[PDB]
């Protein structure tokens, strides 16, 4: 569980863009 | 015969005295409507819990064993075993039922309530406005005569057959109704939503095409999305009420929650809400309907005769009215009055207070905040050897609610201080630094990042003294910001920052992102490079080149919160990019004709499309190859007709429902016989994860 010094200070990193309602039902299943 | 008492439906004089609105509350009314709204309601409850509440994910949600992180609303509740949850929810598949049907109400209505709570108070991050209403609709329910009409209790018992029902039940159901779509309108009065924020992207959808046909994109993200909601909600309140104004106030709320079912995944909501539009129209609407079929049809469908008289409603000669009578009379006046209240209780329950008001689940202020998230750090610092050390974002945890939620982050910290201590980690000292930004603002921190959780204050009716204030005062900079995103090219990216006086940033951008650069907009910063300790200080519009892999800090030092921005380029997958595009050129080069030179020996397999009987492919050709059969496959995805996507889809619910009701048996099975070995579990398990086909 324990992450790097220079893993946990990476701002500028990939994230999966995209916005938040909390009124919808997560998905559950996957491929 | 009064005008004013024909569209309200009752006389002023009949609110004079308590025994005159006693006998108001209790008017006889036909049991009708009810009937139909109980089926509906316990019909798609039982279709809802193999599907949102979870008993399909169940085996993986509360496993034994494993250690995760619970956020219920008090810290007293714990899960019970993985069987007995089963059991539970078998309880309350039974008790749908018992609703859906009408056999024994009064014990199928408890039957249903008290587990849905247990569940929904088990839980905090699973609290939409729909779970809510429907745990509100079981407790009202549970009181009402709705058994009288087309239920199987009217044929056990006769004296519960085509009977009438107090009118208060009625008025309790149109209440809430009515509260849902008032409240959600008045909630939708925000700043962000009559400007349009909220919903922004929208507009693209497909369903909105004819709209465009007379106006722009912006006024239909505008006019119809926004305004036509709140316009909607209001009058959609209103209107269903009067006789005149039904048919119009029916078309829109139907056309409005179809429209949404489809845009949303929100799940049962919209249909629950289509079944409760009716409860607005006339008591005896089923009967009449019932009325206009042919004979041989209405030896199946239900009586057509006048109800009889019931001992549960006061009738005009006179009766004094005994007790049970008074009872709803109060019932339904408290019970309005506290729904009309509770929205509006955050400034008691400032604890759970935030940029925000109060938990999500009982506001009515549907779709009105999106969230952005742009990084998470957790640090420890041990209490005996005082190292430091970082922890994984979201570890221990099955939601992502812990984030904008002060009280949800206590309990977080709490289990990580049980949880460390089998790791080594003796007495954590937990920081938390979490960044966050609501409807396209500045991304700014919502924790003192400095402040230790673990051993905090937090009590339920106070302020939280570690919640950072949302600087609305950048507010308006939003409109600059869209022009200063639109203005970049098809490589660049942008992220905007704003920071609190005597804070800093400490960033380490990755080696990928050459030519990254910052640019100060407001207030005065100083960016420190601890490569050769050398810190410059930058003044509004001046613009810097950071390193490539190295760490950088950003001290801000003005008196007033600063805001600047990085804009980066991806320099590895831009020559990636290229090269590939290179290879496919020539590929396609050599395809056509042209460059009759022989191939190279690394491009045979491209044109082979399979590694056999060679060297194995470079991580150029493999990343080629992995992009042509992506695209493939989402080209085949395109090129599906309608009927395999229906049936892939029926395929899949299918499947759902026999999982949950394998494991369900499989749990029975083990509460009452008992357990058998383990090579019967592991073949039951895996029989009960089978494909339909
Ligand atoms: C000493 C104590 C003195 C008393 C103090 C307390 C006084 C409280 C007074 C307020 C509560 C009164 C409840 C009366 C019950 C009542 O009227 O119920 C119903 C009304 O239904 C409701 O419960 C309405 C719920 C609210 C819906 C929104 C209404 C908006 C009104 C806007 C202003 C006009 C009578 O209707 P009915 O079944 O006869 O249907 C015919 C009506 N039309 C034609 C419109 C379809
Ligand atoms: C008087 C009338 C008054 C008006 C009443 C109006 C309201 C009535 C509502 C009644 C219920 C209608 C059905 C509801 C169905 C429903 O909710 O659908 C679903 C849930 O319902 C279901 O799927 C039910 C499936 C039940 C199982 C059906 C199995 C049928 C098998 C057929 C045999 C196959 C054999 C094949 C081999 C030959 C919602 O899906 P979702 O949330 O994932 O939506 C997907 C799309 N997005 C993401 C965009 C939202
Ligand atoms: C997402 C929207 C509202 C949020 C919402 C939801 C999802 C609900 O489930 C509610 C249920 C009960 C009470 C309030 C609820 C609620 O607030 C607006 C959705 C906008 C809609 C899809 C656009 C069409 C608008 C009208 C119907 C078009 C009329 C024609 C115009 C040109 C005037
Ligand atoms: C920069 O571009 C690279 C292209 O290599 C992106 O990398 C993928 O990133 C994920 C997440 O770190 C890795 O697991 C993959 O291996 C990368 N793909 C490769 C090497 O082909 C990366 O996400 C982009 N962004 C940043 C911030 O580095
Ligand atoms: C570069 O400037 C920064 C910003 O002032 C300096 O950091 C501060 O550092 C001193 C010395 O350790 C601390 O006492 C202050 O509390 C820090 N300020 C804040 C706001 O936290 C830094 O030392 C400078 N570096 C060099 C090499 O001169
Ligand atoms: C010498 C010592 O302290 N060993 C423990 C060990 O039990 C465990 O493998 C490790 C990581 O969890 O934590 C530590």
């Amino acid at each position: 569980l324990f992450i790097r010094r220079e893993q946990a200070n990476n701002i500028l990193a990939r994230v999966t863009r995209a916005n938040s309602f909390l009124e919808e039902m997560k998905k559950g299943h996957l491929e | 015969d009064s005008r004013i008492g024909k569209l309200l439906g009752f006389e002023w004089t009949d609110l004079s005295s308590w025994r005159r609105l006693v006998t108001l509350l209790n008017r006889p009314t036909d049991p009708a409507s009810l009937a139909v709204f109980r089926f509906l309601f316990g019909f798609l409850m039982v279709l809802d819990i193999p599907q949102e509440r979870g008993l399909s994910s169940l085996d993986r949600k509360y496993l034994d064993g494993l250690d995760v992180c619970r956020f219920p609303l008090l810290d007293a509740l714990r899960p019970l075993p993985l069987d007995w949850m089963y059991l539970v929810y078998t309880i309350m598949f039974l008790g749908a039922l018992g609703m859906m049907l009408g056999l024994c109400y009064r014990i199928s209505c408890v039957l249903f309530l008290l587990p849905y709570w247990y569940v929904f108070l088990l839980d905090k991050t699973s609290w939409n406005n729909h779970s809510y209403l429907y745990g509100l609709l079981a407790f009202q329910l549970t009181f009402m005569d709705a058994n009288h009409y087309w239920s199987v209790d009217g044929l056990l018992n006769a004296h519960r057959r085509n009977a009438h029902v107090p009118l208060w039940n009625y008025a309790v159901l149109r209440g809430q109704i009515f509260i849902v779509y008032f409240i959600a309108g008045v909630k939708k009065l925000d700043a962000d939503w009559v400007e349009g924020y909220s919903m922004e992207y929208l507009s693209r959808h497909w369903l909105f095409s004819p709209f465009k046909l007379l106006l722009s994109e912006e006024l239909t993200s505008l006019l119809v999305v926004h305004w036509g909601g709140l316009l909607l909600d209001l009058s959609a309140g209103f209107l269903l009420f009067f006789d005149v104004s039904r048919s119009i106030g029916l078309f829109f709320v139907s056309y409005f929650h179809c429209m949404n079912s489809q845009l949303f995944s929100i799940g049962m909501f919209s249909y629950v809400m289509l079944a409760s539009s009716p409860l607005f129209c006339s008591p005896e609407w089923p009967r009449k309907l019932v009325s206009y079929c042919p004979r041989r049809l209405q030896q199946l469908l239900p009586l057509k005769a006048a109800p009889q008289p019931s001992v549960s409603c006061v009738y005009k000669r006179g009766q004094k009215p005994g007790l049970r009578h008074q009872l709803g009379a109060a019932f339904t006046l408290l019970y309005l009055l506290e729904q009309l209240f509770l929205p509006y209780s955050h400034f008691l329950t400032q604890g759970y207070n935030n940029w925000t008001n109060g938990l999500y689940g009982y506001s009515w202020d549907m779709m009105v905040h999106s969230r952005s998230h742009q990084h998470v750090k957790i640090t420890y610092r041990d209490g005996r050897t005082g190292e430091l050390g970082y922890l994984n974002p979201g570890v221990f945890t099955q939601s992502r609610r812990w984030k904008d939620h002060a009280d949800m982050l206590k309990q977080y910290a709490t289990c990580l201080s049980r949880l460390l201590p089998k790791y080594n980690v003796t007495e954590p000292q937990i920081y938390f630094d979490i960044w966050v930004s609501i409807n396209d603002r500045f991304q700014q921190r919502i924790f003192d990042p400095r402040v230790d959780i673990v051993q905090a204050a937090w009590s339920p009716f106070q302020r939280t003294s570690w919640v950072q204030p949302l600087l609305m005062d950048l507010s308006p900079w939003r409109a600059k910001l869209q022009e200063i995103k639109s203005s970049l090219d098809n490589h660049t990216e942008v992220v905007f920052i704003a920071d609190f006086p005597g804070l800093h940033l400490e960033n380490f951008v990755s080696e990928d992102l050459g030519n990254t650069s910052i640019q100060l907009l407001q207030g005065e910063v100083t960016v420190e490079l601890v490569a050769e300790q050398k810190n410059q200080t930058l003044r509004e519009g001046e613009k810097m080149q950071l390193p490539a892999g190295e760490y950088h800090k950003v001290y801000t030092t003005s008196p007033s919160p600063s805001c600047y921005m990085y804009v980066y380029v991806n320099t590895t997958e831009l020559a990636l990019e290229q090269d590939l595009a290179y290879l496919q050129e020539l590929k396609e080069k050599v395809e056509n004709g042209s460059e009759t030179g022989p191939l190279p020996p690394e491009l045979q397999p491209l044109l082979e499309g399979e590694v056999k009987g060679g060297p194995e492919p470079t991580p150029l050709v493999q990343t080629f190859l992995r992009r042509q059969q992506r695209l493939q496959e989402i080209e085949r995805r395109r090129n599906t007709p309608f009927h395999e996507r229906f049936f892939r889809f029926l395929l899949r619910k299918l499947y759902v429902f026999r999982r949950s009701f394998l494991m369900t048996c499989i749990s029975l099975r083990n509460l009452i016989l008992g357990r058998p070995s383990l090579e019967q579990l592991a073949q039951e398990v895996t029989y009960a994860n089978l494909r339909p086909f």
